[PDB]
């Protein structure tokens, strides 16, 4: 039929997957709860770049105002859950 | 069929060739014909077969009403109402047989151009020259009457047009 | 309304206003199925300089064109029988003067 | 044809013998009967009409117009009895009677003979509809529309009834058929100038006029839904009958006197089409659409062909149908969330899917998708005025244009886009609603099937 | 038919889509290969092209410059 | 039940047809018009037998 | 009684049985789109039948079938040519469609 | 150093390129704030009652019935007659009937001219 | 009606070679091929329009099924900027369209070519307007030019889509009514070719150059 | 094309006009001309019908192909020789047609050139 | 659309928007993928360049001036999502959403099917209206005498209030409704 029916263990293993391919950030250092800016020293504009690959990996734009909010894999994955009604 | 008049809407006498064969491989159409034959014309005619073997056992008649001519607008006092009343009544009659003859030659002629097909601009002329004759006869009767038409007023318009063509009579005359 | 923030939330999303503010006197006109006076990537008076541009230069290349046919370089087509005359409207009382082709 | 006319006078005790909780079930059933009754008249001659007395003859172009009066009663009854409810017993008799006498004297105004009776008739129906729209009426403004209906009609039609007296002074009568018989020219005076006006401008008035509509869109939107529906309907038809019936008296004067008319009627028909793509009212939106139809009728009256006659009757009986069922749709809207806005409830074909079937086969005749009779009638309309000038297909082309747009931005602005999100009182659809709808639509398609009994005379 | 996504990988591909698509493609070449080889004046036209300067004033019948 | 579809929605309404214009439109003049079929030399008429003579001995461009 | 003029009208005249069976218990169910493929892929069948017999012959007709209204010398009649243009885009339409319908069954399938 | 973008009435300014957006000051400042705070206000307003259980019905905006007012009923009183005012309602009511006559007339009178003359081909023309 | 038939195929193709919305290049290729019909009704040839009214039916409704497949398989996806390799995962819907796209540009003896090649050289021969003439070979190029680019992106190079592969296109219905319809935009022309009785005088005698201009054209 | 180019940028004096053409008489250069015949009679070529233009001093070719495309109805690739054959006098036609273009533009040139030679030679 | 705007935006958020539209018509203009790294590595040096310029005048002349350049050299057909306000399935499935409180007018034959979906539909209308008047004194205490300042909301903070005006954004129709 359609597409699969998107959920949060799925969610969050995509996210994690995009994260450990950024040259920026090391594999093994990076958890669900890592912060972008304290935890891991990156900056504004590479906030945005993880922001683009994001909408990239799930085929859908974040608007700004939503975007610059988000600093951990675990906002992004409740985010993506929130906009596509995943409960499961 | 006999249900109208060969003479009113008449017809070519339907020339067709004789089909002549030139390969040895089957003719679909022929095939295909036949199956449409036996399978739609047969339960059609036999249904209506029936259907007037029903009628003719109930025949009744209606007849066309016959209509006696009465006195013209011509003939009719300035104020005599039931004289003009009945002039009247008879001036529409008259229109609208009018109107249907010139349906039927209209009819002639929309069925002829179909039917020549390719060599209709030629062998349409005849059709054409007898819808010109009529379309003039009955532009000079009626057009330009208007709404509230009446017979007085079709008696004023050929009054002016016969007025119109004795003095060009007499003018050419003295040429 | 075209121009309002799309990904706000709007207590009407499909005319893109909000309760209790002002209404433009023209809103009708403005409904965003209507009149659009967003920007646009050229500026206006240099769009409408290229079409009109655009228009003119192909009215008047058409016009010299059928100034100026192209033909191919033969004679006219010949027709056997008085150029068709009585194929073309009849007229079998008139004796029409005779058309000859000859070879060549 | 006391036929008719006697079961309405019938009526009146009856509904005021009723029980407190059967007028409307007995007034409904008895005016469609005498509706079905009054279906007899539709066998027309094709030479003269059926005189039937001395006072009474019906003729080709009144047999429908008779027709659509008793098929009207019922549907305003109907769609009456929803906003009624909170009424006392006595009011409410009360307004059926007014229903009542303004359907009979309608009835005798399309039958009279003589040109006198006719104006006490046609001046008659004045009052009921007046106290109908400044009584029943729903907002402050209806007194002021009353007035706009009642001295606008007065100020028009009081000089014809000088001019009529005075005909009967020089020609001895005012029956219609003496006077058609014993017709003769009107020579180029002032004299005749004046009484030439003096017996159209009621008519033009009534039909309304480009520049003399102003009483118009007031009358249709402050009066209650059946005086709304009785005012598009027939009322404003009443204009065009007189005038075809009048124009018989007027030539050839009518030859150059039809000039400013026309133009007023073409160039208001634009103008009108152009009205109706910027309202913030929907009632005002079908107001204006009447205008314009109306104008269209206009024309075709003045350039007086046998095309433009048949095309005139047809377009009457079409926009009165047409009116009418626009006219309920909206006041069921405006029943549901008591507001005339149209930008205030919107996306309603998620919530109420046949209405807006309803909707969409009401707009699709408004602007006469062929095979319809509202089409016949604006081509022959169309036909009849490039015959008369070459040039009038562009003004008729562009209000062709113009007029589907409307019809189409009406429709997408109520039934399409998304819902409002704070109306919740949005009920499903009541059968009495898709029942008025139904009897309103299906009498247009069946009388495409047979465009011949709505051709009038000249067919 | 049950395919299941992929994610970063070629698609599953059943044979007989391929089989389908290698058949029409060369019938499409065969049907253009033959209809070249029986209707190659279709392509190449029918008839010389004759050229109107090789004519002699003989057949044009042209007066030599005198007349 | 198997192939009841081509006889609810394909046989009846050719009957209906058929009937319709073979008794009803036909009983009309002027109402089914056929242009006439092209006769070619060499040819024979159904109706009358007369047969139609050769054309014009060719020139034979060979 | 010369097959072309029946066929050609029922070619046109049973494509409106699915317009009718519309308010059926067909419509309520999901049955309906293979229905109406089904129809169009035997109306064009039906058609493929007068193509035929023009291709072989060269038949035209026009059929007025119904008169509408007359006028005072204008009559309407609902008249239908089936010359060579219609019998040649009717089968080839009729055709496109049945693909188009098809391939609709599975792209809107979810609507 | 690139080539200048110019805006108009139906293709405005982008909100990026407005000169005035880049040189504020803090009364700018102020004035977004108050903006802000009383689009804050109207919306909590209009969401109190949107959630309220016991609301049946239509939230009334004021901001819907003033505009139709003004747009409706509020022109006339407003109306004065100026020079500006009775040039333009002469000329847009006045001026396309004139023009309209004058075409209709001239055409009617072309038309009649060669209809006395008796040319003007209407053969066939039955209908009218 | 010549003139307007040619600008309007002109400026149709000319808009259709930058489009990255694939049913927007589709339906300037479907306006272009009106304006081309427009032409040759404008050179007193309604007979050849009709013929290529009946031709380009076939391959134009293919190929529109042949993008909305694609679309449907890329989560209704239709910029062609976002649509990378798909010769190899959708090997039927590749072979529809490069023969619907070879059809469309005229390819000898396959269905388009029977009416517009006809066309082409129709107009060649006419006493009619040199720039339209020059506006309708400008338009035959650069059909062939939007065909190029809808394959170019669409089929060739490496993968743009999203990584979550749903790429699929094993379904009965959408196999058959493509089949259909690439066995008619084969052989329908000539099928239909050969079977109408001539209604036009024929263009016998032509230059060879000329006879090859609409391919020397689309090749270019 | 090259003619084109020659009457729109050269000397188109000399160069013959589509429209008015042709503007000598037909028997002027040749002493006698043979006129051209017809194989069909215009009655056959109406029961033919076969079109208004078609009716070409070839129209005995097609009426051959159209009776033998009739006779060999189910098998549509039969009629190729008859096909050919007005094919061919198509061709001829044609060939005929640039003859009487080519003709009128050397007596127009040649006729031209000799009266600026009579006048110059008048004149001296 | 789930943040509440501020009263106006920061120079750090333009510059953040800026480079993210110029980064999105770049990858419009380049198709390809390497070619979009390498050009987006040459768009995030131009960028991080001026990163440390303390003078705010001359950051403002400099993000205005590259305003300017990308209004210019911007795509004329940039790359939109198909759900994205100017994409091609933006409001597409608007039209199968509808309001739950419809289901409040069923007939009580439709609400005979599907019981404990009614039940939960009655447990969950319980719970609003027990929770209402709580949201509304909390909403009452928690806003500043001037009227509130900015469109954001308090959560719940007692033992078992709920976030006052949560209603109608829990239940939502859906993205997918029908
Ligand atoms: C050729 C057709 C043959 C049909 C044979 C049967 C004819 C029966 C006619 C009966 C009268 C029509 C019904 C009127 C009320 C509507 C019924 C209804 O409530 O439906 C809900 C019901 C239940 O659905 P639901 O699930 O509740 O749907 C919820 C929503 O409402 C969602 O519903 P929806 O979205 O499905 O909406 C319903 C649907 C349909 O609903 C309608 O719109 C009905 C009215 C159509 C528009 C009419 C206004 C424009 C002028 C047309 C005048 C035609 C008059 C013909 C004579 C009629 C005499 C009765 O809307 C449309 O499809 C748009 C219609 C656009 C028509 C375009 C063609 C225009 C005319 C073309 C020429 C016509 C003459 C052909 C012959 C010419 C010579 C060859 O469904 C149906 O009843 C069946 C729908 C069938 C649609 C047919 C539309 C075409 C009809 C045209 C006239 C037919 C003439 C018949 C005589 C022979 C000719
Ligand atoms: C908001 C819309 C309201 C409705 C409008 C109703 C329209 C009514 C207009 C009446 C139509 C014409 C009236 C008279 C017919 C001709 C008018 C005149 O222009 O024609 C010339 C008239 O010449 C001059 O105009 C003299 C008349 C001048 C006095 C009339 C006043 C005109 C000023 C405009 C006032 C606006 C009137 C409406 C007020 C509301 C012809 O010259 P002449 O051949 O010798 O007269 C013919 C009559 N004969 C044969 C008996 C001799
Ligand atoms: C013959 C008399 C009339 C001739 C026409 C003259 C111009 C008519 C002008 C009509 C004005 C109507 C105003 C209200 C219409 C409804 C509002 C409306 O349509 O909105 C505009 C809507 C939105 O624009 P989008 O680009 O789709 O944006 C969507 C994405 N955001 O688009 C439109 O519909 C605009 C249509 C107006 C076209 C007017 C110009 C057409 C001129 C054609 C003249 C050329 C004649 C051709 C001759 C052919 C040779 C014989
Ligand atoms: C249901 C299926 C019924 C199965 C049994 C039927 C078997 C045969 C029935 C034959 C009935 C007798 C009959 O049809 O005779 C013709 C009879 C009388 O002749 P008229 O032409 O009407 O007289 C002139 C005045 N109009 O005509 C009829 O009554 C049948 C009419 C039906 C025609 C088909 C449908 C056409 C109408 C559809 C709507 C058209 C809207 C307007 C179209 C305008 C076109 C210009
Ligand atoms: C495809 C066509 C369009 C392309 C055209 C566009 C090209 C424009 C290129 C030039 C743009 C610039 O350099 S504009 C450079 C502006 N200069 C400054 O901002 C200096 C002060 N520093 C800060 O504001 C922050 O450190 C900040 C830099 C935001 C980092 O934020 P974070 O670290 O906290 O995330």
């Amino acid at each position: 039929s359609d597409a699969p029916p998107l959920t949060l263990e799925a969610i969050k293993d995509r996210v994690l997957y995009v994260l450990k391919l950024y040259d920026k950030i090391d594999p093994e250092k990076l958890s669900v709860n890592s912060h972008f800016m304290k935890d891991l020293g990156l900056d504004s504009l590479d906030q945005v770049e993880i922001i683009m690959a994001m909408e990239d990996e799930f085929g859908f734009e974040i608007p700004d105002i939503d975007a610059e909010k988000l600093m951990c894999p675990q906002e992004i994955v409740d985010y993506i859950a929130d906009k596509k009604d995943v409960y499961e | 069929p006999d249900s109208w008049d060969k003479d009113v809407y008449p017809e070519p006498p339907r020339r067709t060739p004789a089909p002549a064969p030139q390969t040895s491989l089957p003719n679909p159409v022929t095939y295909l014909t036949k199956i449409f034959d036996l399978l739609v014309d047969r339960p059609v005619t036999l249904a209506r077969e029936f259907i007037e073997q029903q009628h003719a056992k109930n025949r009744y008649y209606y007849y066309h009403r016959e209509f006696r001519r009465v006195p013209d607008i011509t003939e009719c006092e300035e104020k005599d109402i039931l004289c003009m009343f009945e002039a009247e009544m008879q001036w529409r009659r008259d229109y609208k047989v009018d109107q249907e003859i010139v349906n039927i030659i209209q009819e002639r002629l929309k069925a002829c151009q179909q039917r020549e097909g390719e060599s209709y601009r030629q062998n349409c002329a005849k059709e054409l020259e007898q819808f010109t004759q009529v379309s003039k006869a009955f532009q000079d009767r009626y057009s330009d009457l208007g709404a509230h038409y009446s017979a007085r007023k079709c008696l004023a318009k050929q009054k002016q047009r016969m007025l119109a063509e004795r003095k060009a009579a007499k003018e050419a005359a003295a040429a | 309304q075209q121009e309002r923030d799309p990904w706000y939330d709007w207590d009407h999303p499909d005319l893109r206003l909000n309760w209790g503010e002002p209404i433009h006197w023209d809103l009708d006109m403005y409904i965003r199925n209507r009149v659009d006076t967003s920007p646009t990537p050229v500026s206006w008076n240099t769009m409408c300089k290229h079409l009109f541009g655009f228009v003119a230069f192909m009215l008047f290349m058409f016009w010299v064109g059928e100034i100026y046919p192209s033909y191919q370089p033969v004679g006219p087509k010949q027709y056997p029988y008085n150029d068709l005359y009585l194929e073309r409207g009849g007229d079998p009382t008139k004796e029409p003067e005779p058309v000859v082709h000859y070879e060549i | 044809m006391l036929k008719i006319i006697i079961p309405t006078t019938m009526l009146l005790p009856m509904t005021w013998m009723s029980k407190h909780n059967m007028i409307w079930i007995n007034a409904t059933v008895h005016s469609l009967l005498i509706s079905l009754i009054s279906l007899s008249l539709l066998n027309q001659l094709g030479e003269n009409s059926l005189n039937f007395s001395l006072t009474f003859f019906s003729d080709s172009l009144s047999a429908p117009l008779l027709v659509l009066t008793t098929w009207l009663l019922p549907l305003m009854l109907m769609a009456s009895q929803s906003h009624l409810s909170k009424e006392t017993t006595t009011r409410k008799k009360l307004y059926i009677t007014m229903l009542i006498l303004l359907q009979l004297f309608l009835i005798m105004t399309f039958t009279a003979t003589e040109l006198i009776l006719f104006y006490i008739l046609f001046e008659a129906t004045l009052v009921p509809t007046l106290i109908i729209i400044t009584r029943w009426g729903n907002q402050t403004e209806r007194l002021n529309a009353g007035l706009y209906f009642l001295f606008y009609t007065l100020a028009g039609s009081l000089p014809l009834l000088v001019a009529l007296v005075y005909i009967q002074n020089t020609t001895g009568s005012l029956n219609f058929l003496i006077i058609h018989y014993w017709s003769h020219p009107l020579s180029n005076s002032w004299s005749n100038i004046f009484m030439w006006l003096a017996c159209i401008m009621a008519f033009m008035v009534k039909m309304p006029l480009y520049g003399l509509h102003l009483w118009l869109p007031k009358a249709h939107v402050e009066a209650p839904i059946a005086g709304s529906m009785v005012l598009a309907a027939v009322l404003l038809k009443l204009g065009g009958y007189g005038m075809m019936r009048i124009t018989t008296i007027l030539n050839p004067l009518t030859n150059y006197m039809a000039y400013p008319f026309l133009m007023l009627s073409m160039w208001g028909m634009i103008m009108t089409s152009s009205i109706c793509l910027r309202q913030t009212d929907l009632k005002s939106l079908i107001a204006y659409s009447s205008v314009s139809h109306m104008a269209l009728v206009i024309v075709a009256i003045m350039i007086q062909t046998p095309w433009s006659f048949m095309g005139a009757t047809a377009l009457m009986i079409a926009h009165g149908l047409t009116s009418s069922m626009l006219f309920c749709l909206a006041n069921t809207n405006y029943e549901r969330v008591h507001s005339r806005t149209m930008i205030l409830a919107r996306g309603l074909q998620t919530l109420l899917p046949l209405m807006a079937t309803w909707w969409l086969v009401a707009s699709l005749t408004n602007l006469a998708l062929p095979p319809s009779i509202n089409l016949i009638g604006e081509l022959f309309i169309i036909t009849a005025s490039f015959s008369w000038s070459n040039i009038t297909i562009i003004l008729m082309g562009m209000n062709m244009m113009i007029t589907a747009l409307y019809s189409l931005y009406m429709l997408i602005t109520t039934q399409r886009g998304k819902y409002t999100h704070h109306i919740n009182n949005i009920k499903p659809s009541f059968t009495r609603e898709n029942a008025l709808m139904a009897l309103h639509i299906l009498p247009l398609l069946l009388l495409t099937l047979n465009p011949k009994m709505i051709l009038g005379p000249l067919y | 038919v049950h395919i299941e996504p992929r994610y970063r990988q070629f698609p599953q591909l059943t044979r007989s889509q391929l089989i389908q698509a290698e058949f029409f493609s060369a019938t499409m070449w065969f049907w253009i290969l033959w209809r070249f080889w029986h209707d190659s004046d279709a392509v190449l036209g029918h008839f010389p092209y004759p050229d109107p300067s090789q004519w002699t004033d003989e057949e044009l019948g042209i007066l030599p410059d005198d007349e | 039940r198997h192939s009841i579809f081509a006889v609810t929605h394909v046989l009846i309404p050719v009957w209906i047809i058929h009937y319709y214009l073979k008794y009803h439109v036909t009983a009309k003049p002027y109402t089914v018009v056929e242009r006439k079929p092209r006769i070619f030399p060499g040819d024979t008429i159904l109706e009358t037998g007369e047969v139609i003579p050769l054309m014009k001995e060719f020139p034979d461009q060979h | 009684m010369n097959p072309f003029a029946s066929l050609t009208l029922t070619t046109l005249t049973i494509l409106t049985i699915p317009i009718m069976m519309s308010n059926s218990n067909i419509y309520k169910t999901n049955l309906y789109p293979n229905y109406v493929k089904t129809t169009v892929s035997y109306a064009f069948t039906l058609s493929l039948v007068p193509l035929l017999m023009f291709m072989h012959t060269g038949q035209e007709m026009i059929i007025s079938n119904w008169h509408w209204m007359t006028l005072q010398t204008v009559e309407l009649s609902l008249s239908f040519k089936m010359d060579y243009f219609s019998v040649m885009f009717i089968p080839v339409a009729l055709f496109v469609t049945w693909s188009i319908m098809e391939f609709s069954m599975w792209y809107m399938h979810s609507d | 150093s690139f080539p200048k973008y110019k805006p108009s009435r139906l293709a405005t300014l982008p909100a990026t390129l407005d000169p005035a957006e880049y040189d504020i000051s803090p009364e700018t400042r102020k004035a977004q704030a108050e903006r802000l705070a009383i689009r804050s206000r109207l919306k909590r307003e209009y969401l109190l009652q949107y959630n309220d259980p016991n609301r049946l019905g239509v939230i009334e905006d004021p901001a819907l019935i003033r505009w139709t007012y003004a747009r409706s009923a509020n022109i006339y009183p407003n109306f004065r007659p100026t020079p500006k005012t009775s040039l333009l309602g002469a000329l847009f009511g006045i001026g396309p009937l004139f023009f309209w006559y004058y075409v209709f007339k001239t055409d009617r009178d072309k038309k009649e001219k060669l209809i006395q003359e008796g040319k003007l081909d209407q053969t066939f023309n039955i209908s009218y | 009606t010549l003139c307007l038939g040619a600008i309007t195929t002109l400026f149709t193709a000319l808009c259709a070679i930058t489009q990255n919305d694939i049913k927007k290049i589709v339906a300037f290729s479907t306006s272009s091929q009106l304006g081309l019909m427009m032409v040759t009704i404008g050179i007193n040839q309604p007979h050849l329009a009709f013929l290529h009214i009946c031709m380009h039916a076939f391959f134009k409704a293919m190929l529109f099924m042949c993008s909305g497949s694609i679309i449907h398989s890329l989560n209704d996806e239709q910029d062609i900027r976002k649509m990378g390799g798909l010769y190899k995962a959708m090997p039927f819907t590749t072979t529809a369209l490069i023969i619907g796209s070879l059809a469309l540009t005229g390819m000898p003896y396959l269905t388009g070519f029977y009416s517009k090649d006809l066309i082409i050289e129709a107009v060649n021969m006419s006493y009619t307007n040199a720039w339209a003439l020059l506006m309708t070979l400008i338009a035959t190029s650069l059909t062939a030019a939007y065909s190029t680019r809808i394959i170019f992106f669409a089929f060739l190079g490496k993968p743009r889509f999203p990584p979550l592969v749903l790429i699929n296109e094993n379904n009965p219905l959408l196999i058959n009514s493509i089949k259909r319809l690439l066995i008619g935009s084969i052989f329908a022309g000539f099928i239909i070719s050969n079977n109408i009785p001539p209604m036009t005088v024929p263009n016998t005698t032509m230059p060879l150059y000329m006879k090859m201009t609409a391919l020397i054209v689309t090749i270019m | 094309g090259a003619h084109l180019a020659r009457r729109y940028l050269g000397d188109a004096s000399k160069e013959p006009d589509p429209l008015r053409m042709p503007t000598f008489p037909p028997d002027y250069g040749f002493p006698e001309r043979k006129e051209r015949e017809m194989v069909a009679t215009q009655q056959e070529m109406n029961d033919a019908q076969l079109m208004l233009q078609q009716r070409d001093y070839c129209a005995h070719y097609l009426i051959q192909l159209l009776k033998c495309k009739r006779d060999s109805f189910p098998n549509f690739l039969a009629c190729k020789h008859e096909q050919h054959d007005w094919d061919y006098c198509e061709h001829l036609d044609y060939v005929k047609r640039m003859k009487e273009f080519e003709r009128e533009r050397r007596l127009l040139q040649r006729k031209k050139r000799r009266e600026q030679r009579e006048a110059e030679m008048a004149r001296g | 659309a789930f943040s509440a705007p501020a009263a106006y935006l920061t120079h750090q958020q333009k510059v953040l928007r800026l480079y993210k539209r110029a980064l999105r018509h770049l990858e419009s203009w380049c198709v390809h993928r390497d070619k979009y790294r390498y050009f987006a590595c040459l768009m995030r040096a131009r960028f991080d360049e001026h990163k440390n310029e303390k003078d705010m005048v001359k950051a403002t002349q400099l993000l205005r001036q590259a305003e300017e350049e990308f209004w210019y050299g911007q795509h004329p057909q940039p790359y939109i999502f198909p759900e994205s306000p100017g994409g091609t399935s933006y409001e597409r499935y608007e039209c199968y959403k509808v309001p739950e409180w419809c289901l409040d007018d069923w007939h009580p034959s439709e609400k005979a099917m599907y019981p404990d979906y009614f039940a939960k539909r009655e447990q969950w209308k319980r719970l609003r209206r027990e929770s209402w008047e709580r949201e509304v004194k909390q909403l009452q205490e928690e806003t500043p005498p001037g009227g509130p300042r900015t469109e954001a909301l308090p959560p719940a903070r007692k033992e078992g209030d709920l976030p006052p005006l949560w209603w109608h954004i829990v239940t939502r129709p859906r993205e997918r409704p029908m």
